[PDB]
RNA sequence: GCCGUCGCUGGCAGUCGGCAGAGCGAGAAAGAGAGUGGCGCGGACGCUACGCCGCGACGAGUAGGAGGGCCGCUGCGGUG
RNA sequence: GGGCCCGGGGGGCCACGCGUCCCCCGCGAGCGCACGGGGUCGGCGGCGAUGUCGGCUACCCACCCGACCCGUCUUGAAAC
RNA sequence: GUUACAGCCCCGCCCCGGCAGCAGCAGCUCGCCGAAUCCCGGGGCCGAGGGAGCGAGACCCGUGCGCCGCGCUCUCCCCC
């Protein structure tokens, strides 16, 4: 079930970020998306020094 | 702020509530509205090279 | 997703053991609610706490 | 006791049913389907009887024996794998024999044998090569097809037909055309062939030998 | 009676330009010169067939002087159609320019 | 910037950050050509920043969207206005190219100023694109192509298909 | 219980 | 890419698998009659 | 895949057999506890504990240091 | 849109005993297939006592790639 | 010179005028994606480990397909 509860979650904060982007464009506004709170990061670079 | 945490951990404690005591750093901002007012964003362009000797 | 099925290690004890049983993060995480895979990947995404 | 039913849960893909848990608790009824909680052998004898051991303890002890293995799973004897066959290969097409004795010939594909192995025949007067089995990895299946669904093909052409017969070396012994095997090709050739002779130049190209030539390359033509 | 394998040249072995790596076979196949046509020849059998001095056994059939090394086409090679083959043993550098026989098995048409 | 493929054109808005003195900073927009939006967003704070006293940590990108051409299938003429460095001082260049796509335009600007100037695409600063009518157009190459009769054969057509046969019997004929 |  | 493995690290995930080839085998179904009724309607 | 090093200062004395009863890898403290009242005679290997077994990481090297050699040479006490 | 997707008048649910109080309104038995704690076949063929089979390494030869002569002092040695 | 014996661009009203289709098998006119993603197939390399037990149980001494995960059938009755 908590698998379960995570896909409904995933959705809706799918469908929400699309329905408001959608809502401002309506009013000739901008949505303005919240700066990303995840990164990774991969070491392209030897350690040589 | 050891003043401030106290007072705060004193004061949220009779009344059965949590506060923030932590120090954070500063977070990436929140999703925002902003509002064109009914007005186009300026084009702007480069400006031409000129020879200001 | 397939970064934590694929390659999804756990440092338990101190070493690298593959993610192969629910059992392996239920005993390390459990204490924060993380009892599954799924668990791992929402608290990750999320960002939980 | 009751006789077993079709599973009702039919086969989406390997390994997942066409129905959720709940879905069948409710097919199988499952609602009403409530449940609640020798060694030795006597004989006579001439002391009068004498009690007996149906397996001995052994006689001898090597020095050294092995451990017992791991449990596997998943890996079955060969008599139980699962047979798969090209899509193009159907009964009747014509395929090339890629080995043996009868290489390059083109024989006619009748069925494929429980074992896996194709069986064909030449027909034995096209090209004499006989009511044979052949691997489909060593054949190359041609376009050209011919329909025997009305052939029938005996029974009792199965794969232990097939096998080959010990010969004992003590000088040498060679191999003899049973009478049972020349009354067989007969039963199905003589179906096939005039088969065989309702395509125009068939008979001809079952005659002939395939063999590569000069500018000419396997992965630019058809077959 | 006639040819039942496509000729194909030993060009040369796996290599940067000062490493070699014996284990791999370069094969130029005639007719194949884009990588778009090697895709019929993956995983058929290459033989190396050649002549020595003595005499060696032959199945289903009686001694003679040839000999074979076996392998198999494993991968492409480059966008010109060669193709990558692995020997039972590798190849002897004096095979370099020579014919290494491709037979048409395993047949996946 | 790296002028990798064929260039997009996309529409970039932002503003500085709002402070208690102008909790509503204006919003500013520039026409930015880039691969991806990620270079393209790059490019709006080097522009804006030599523009306005704003810079990436003092302000934000309210929108970023690549502008489709709308007549994909319609022959233009685009004027271009440009800036570049050469190596002994800066030039403010006009130029015009036929094509589809104001992009496509644009993209052809940067091989040409790459093959006729040494002129890599990080001193080259597209100012302007217009599409020109067939009466405005100064270039003689542009407007050569301004005739509706139109007509002009293939002369000397080289073989390109010269390894399928690598060795052949008879020689190529150029004239079709 | 309930199960059985 | 084992089916089983990721059942016992995430059971539900056989329930959305399923609702996938159901899903997927049902949209085909649709559009192949939507595509249908073209041809026919195209025709007369 | 295999070799070695390091770490887990990891596991094994439980081979507890017919004077018998086979387990303690398991998400989440502590007892497979003790009670008082209301036919066959059978069951592999192990354990030089300085031994055996498991899991994870790692491995460049001059000057230099240290460890182990069931590496090698000559003689002495024991032993074979 | 969110509220176990609030409350009222064809298609999937890891819903399925009950006495009840009432918020609200501690063991069923079997059997079987397996994407399930690292490969098996309960699958086959050819050859074989005087010229043939196996023999890594090892002897000679060949070819392809690699490859400058050591010790030493030295910032630096293949060093004229 | 301005639609005529071709056409092109813009505009106002025509339900964004109406219909397919829809990031298109007009297999390329231009994208980013997959909890909004699944199915099938081909080539190549590899097979490390070797006592995992199950159930009967002190009324039994069996059997070496056994863990976890996922199904199926029976212990109900009908129908095709
Ligand atoms: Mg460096
Ligand atoms: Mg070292
Ligand atoms: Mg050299
Ligand atoms: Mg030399
Ligand atoms: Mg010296
Ligand atoms: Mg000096
Ligand atoms: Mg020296
Ligand atoms: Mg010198």
């Amino acid at each position: 079930e908590k698998a379960k509860h995570y896909h409904k979650e995933y959705r809706q904060m799918y469908r929400t970020e699309i329905r408001m982007a959608r809502m401002a464009r309506k009013a000739g506004n901008f949505y303005v998306p919240a700066e990303p709170k995840l990164a990774f990061v991969i070491r392209i670079r030897g350690i040589n020094g | 702020r050891v003043k401030e945490n106290d007072q705060k951990k004193k004061e949220a404690k009779e009344k059965g509530t949590w506060v923030q005591l932590k120090r954070q750093p500063a977070p990436p901002r929140e999703a925002h509205f902003v509002r064109t007012n009914g007005k186009e964003p300026e084009l702007l362009e480069p400006i031409p090279y000129e020879f200001m000797a | 997703n397939e970064l934590i099925y694929k390659r999804g290690y756990g440092k338990i004890n101190k070493k690298r053991i593959a993610l192969t049983d629910n059992t392996l993060i239920a005993r390390s995480l459990g204490k924060y609610n993380i009892i599954c895979m799924e668990d791992l990947i929402h608290e990750i995404y999320t960002v939980g706490k | 006791k009751g006789k077993p039913h079709c599973s009702r849960n039919p086969v989406l893909v390997r390994g997942i049913g066409r129905y959720s848990r709940s879905a069948m608790y409710s097919r199988k009824a499952l609602y009403k389907r409530k449940y609640a909680a020798l060694a030795t052998v006597t004989k006579p004898v001439g002391g009068g009887t004498r009690v007996v051991k149906l397996r001995k303890m052994p006689r001898y002890y090597p020095t050294e024996d092995v451990p017992r293995k791991l449990l596997s799973h998943g890996k079955k004897p060969f008599s139980q794998h699962v047979r798969k066959l090209r899509a193009s290969i159907t009964p009747g097409t014509i395929l090339i024999i890629l080995t043996g004795r009868h290489r390059g010939k083109r024989v006619v594909f009748l069925k494929q044998l429980s074992s896996g192995l194709l069986l064909v025949t030449g027909p034995l007067s096209l090209n004499r090569v006989p009511l044979r089995r052949t691997h489909q990895k060593f054949v190359i299946a041609t376009s050209t097809k011919i329909d025997i669904s009305g052939v029938k093909i005996p029974k009792h052409l199965t794969d232990a037909y097939f096998k080959k017969k010990k010969l004992r070396k003590p000088e040498k012994e060679k191999y003899e055309i049973t009478e049972q095997r020349k009354v067989d090709q007969k039963a199905v050739d003589s179906q096939i062939l005039p088969k065989i002779k309702a395509v125009p130049q068939l008979q001809g190209y079952l005659r002939s030998v395939f063999a590569l030539t000069n500018g000419v390359y396997p992965h630019k033509l058809v077959f | 009676s006639g040819r039942l394998w496509c000729k194909a040249i030993f060009a040369g072995y796996k290599r940067g330009l000062r490493n070699q790596r014996e284990h791999t076979a370069l094969l130029k196949i005639e007719g194949v010169y884009a990588r778009d046509e090697t895709e019929f020849y993956l995983g058929k059998r290459c033989a190396y067939v050649y002549k020595a001095k003595n005499n060696t056994v032959t199945p289903g059939g009686k001694p003679n002087k040839t000999r074979v090394i076996w392998g198999k086409v494993t991968r492409a090679h480059g966008n010109s159609g060669m193709v990558r083959a692995k020997f039972r043993s590798n190849l002897p550098a004096k095979a370099i320019g020579h014919r290494i026989r491709v037979m048409l098995y395993p047949s996946r048409i | 910037m790296k002028a990798s493929g064929t260039l997009r054109e996309y529409k970039v808005v932002g503003r500085c950050l709002p402070t208690p003195k102008c909790r509503t900073p204006p919003l500013y927009r520039m026409r930015i050509f880039a691969p991806n939006h990620v270079v393209a967003k790059s490019r709006f704070w080097y522009f804006v920043s030599q523009l306005k006293k704003m810079k990436k940590s003092s302000g934000e990108i309210v929108y970023c969207g690549q502008v489709f051409e709308k007549s994909p299938l319609r022959v233009k003429n685009f004027g271009i206005w440009l800036r570049y460095d050469s190596r002994s001082g800066t030039h403010n260049m006009y130029r015009e190219y036929r094509d589809l796509t104001t992009a496509g335009a644009v993209t052809q600007c940067y091989r040409d100023m790459g093959a006729r100037h040494r002129a890599r695409a990080h001193s080259i600063q597209i100012m302007k694109v217009e599409e020109i009518a067939a009466s405005k157009c100064r270039r003689p190459a542009v407007k050569q192509f301004h005739d509706s009769k139109i007509k002009f054969p293939l002369p000397h057509r080289v073989l390109r298909r010269q390894h399928k046969p690598r060795f052949t019997t008879k020689r190529p004929n150029t004239f079709f | 219980r309930g199960l059985r | 890419k084992n089916l089983r493995i990721m059942l016992k690290l995430n059971p539900y995930a056989k329930t959305m698998r399923r609702n996938t080839i159901l899903r997927q085998a049902r949209n085909h179904k649709l559009r192949v009659e939507r595509a249908a009724a073209a041809l026919a309607a195209k025709s007369d």
